[PDB]
């Protein structure tokens, strides 16, 4: 579980490139399981991410 | 009335786009995979 920005949500998937797929978190090419994502604007604020 | 331009005699790494450039809402490749654009050389490239 983690918190990202919206444009980066598409990067949590096999075979992707970017800052959130090369230097921060990566998923194997044979990945079994599910991905869930929802907006949390009201509860997450500040500059602490 | 859209433009077109040709890029030649240059080296291209996409990591430079990471620093200070805005993110990308749509980034979709068809004939190639995005994970293999740093290991290839192309005979010709055009930008629209
Ligand atoms: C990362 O982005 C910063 C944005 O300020 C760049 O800062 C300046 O960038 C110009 C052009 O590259 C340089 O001529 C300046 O010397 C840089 N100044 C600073 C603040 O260092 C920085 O160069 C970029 N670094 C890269 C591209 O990795």
């Amino acid at each position: 579980y983690f918190v990202v920005k919206g444009d980066d949500v598409r990067q949590i998937a096999p075979a992707q490139t970017g800052v959130i797929a090369d230097y921060n978190y990566k998923l194997p090419d044979d990945f079994t399981g599910c991905v869930l994502a929802w907006n949390t604007k009201s509860i997450d604020k500040g500059q602490g991410f | 009335a859209w433009g077109r331009m040709r890029i030649s005699d240059c080296v291209a790494d996409y990591s430079v786009l990471y620093n200070s450039t805005s993110s990308f809402s749509t980034f979709k490749c068809y004939g190639v995979s995005p994970t293999k654009l740093n290991d290839l050389c192309f005979s010709s490239v055009y930008a629209d």
